[PDB]
């Protein structure tokens, strides 16, 4: 349900799906909080099917993470028409859930 | 000599990793951030910069950087310092671990900067040649007020001396 | 390719700081020592070398070097390894602090080596270009038996991969 | 009573005094054990006046420390006719005292 973006072109294509809400979980394989939020994000994805959910390894696609100014993981960025509406920093389930609910 | 002239930021940049009070209490996953020297100086009216040859080296660890951490609250609250920048050529992860081992809990007003290849530090002539084209930072201090260098001094003998680069010397010019 | 050829030590050297069991219990004042790669390989029949981009970097700290510390007793006692050398371009004080933060209590069979300017690591083509003429070590592993390289492998994608450089891969070639 | 050697030439001249025992305390200003052994060495110097006592800052005269293969402080090196007879590593009063007594 949460699709890994493995290149810039994948990320660009995902953000270009347009109109509906796009969520991207910026994570790292070495990052404990990343590994904890991950099943949480999967369950939010099953719930809020009106939005498209993605994950991106900041160490695999560092150019996309750096341009998005991701300095901390987890960072979920919320996009509409290819443009950021809001982001939530940290393993903060309730804050992420609220950010989805009011942007879907 | 740099004193009474504009800070020569040029297009020089540094990397640092943030520290917040949430850390050393919770688990965090911070990554390096790139800061343009020009932006740091235009966004911050009062900036202290100090150079250190090597993260975790004993002279720096025992006799130099602790003073800046000890006076940090005083520098910010009493002397209106916006940023204290500790500059090394060390990788930003090593610098961040050094800051935490020294008791830094918050990078809001103090940042441990990586100057990759010693490019900025060489540009102002404050480098330490360590052989076969390898340069570390020398031990130095600088004060920048409204983008103008008011104080700049390098240790002649960084092996033995923390004099003109000490936080105490810096306090005397604030 | 280096495998089945003599270890190309040349005149390359590294710096490391010793750790003994007396430390982390007592106060010690250790300084960098210079080791000629040629002497390390002629004095030691079985040497594992692993390259790490950066002391304290999370991938190295979490997913790579702990395995070598975890297997060290096994490598020495069961597989007759004389030396495990962890190579970075970081200063030797930073490397030593990294080793201690990772639980290294004794450098008799494991040493965290500084390759200044990445000179040795570049020479064997295992460097990582990080921009504007700055090189870190890539992530790699090598086995040297009686001065002959039996195993040599570099990560293609050091950002994500600890595969051919892992202690597990090394164990498979001993 | 313990004379600081501040250059290679001073160190060379001290070792060239010849015949009698020359002791050199290799120390560092940042080194706790250095600062602890120091008064101890002064009292050994007053006792064993048949030997010449010196101290050298390894960070001030690093070329002499490196050639003497000082990798730990304190290191006391004991010289006779300009040549090392023995060395004691660490803040070990009894070991240093024994090294003086049997070499003076």
């Amino acid at each position: 349900m949460v699709t890994q973006l493995k290149s810039a072109s994948e990320y660009d294509s995902a953000l270009a799906s347009g109109d509906k809400l796009v969520v991207v979980d910026f994570f790292a394989t070495w990052c404990g909080p990343s590994k904890m939020i991950a099943p949480m994000i999967e369950k939010f994805a099953e719930q809020y099917s009106d939005a498209a959910f993605y994950k991106l390894d900041v160490d695999e696609v560092s150019d996309v993470a750096q341009k998005a100014e991701v300095s901390s993981m987890p960072t979920l960025i919320f996009y509409k028409g290819g443009k950021e509406v809001t982001r939530v920093v940290g393993a903060n389930p309730a804050a992420i859930k609220q950010a989805i609910a009011s942007n879907v | 000599d740099l004193v009474n002239k504009k800070f020569p930021a040029g297009d020089y940049k540094f990397q640092y990793i943030a520290i917040s009070q949430s850390d050393a209490d919770s688990e965090s996953c911070k990554m390096p951030q790139t800061v343009e020297w020009s932006k740091l100086i235009s966004e911050n009216k009062k900036v202290i910069i100090t150079g250190a040859p090597a993260a975790f080296s004993p002279t720096c660890t025992v006799s130099h950087i602790p003073g800046y951490i000890n006076y940090l609250d005083e520098l910010v609250k009493e002397k209106e310092v916006d940023q204290v920048i500790v500059v090394t050529v060390d990788n930003p992860f090593a610098n961040q671990a050094w800051a935490k081992s020294l008791g830094v809990k918050d990078t809001t007003h103090i940042k441990f900067a990586s100057d990759p290849g010693c490019a900025f530090t060489k540009s102002i002539g404050f480098e330490l040649a360590v052989g076969d084209g390898v340069y570390w930072s020398g031990r130095w201090a600088m004060v920048v007020e409204n983008g103008i260098v008011t104080y700049a001094a390098k240790e002649t003998n960084p092996g033995t001396d923390v004099t003109v680069s000490s936080v105490e010397s810096v306090l005397a010019h604030l």
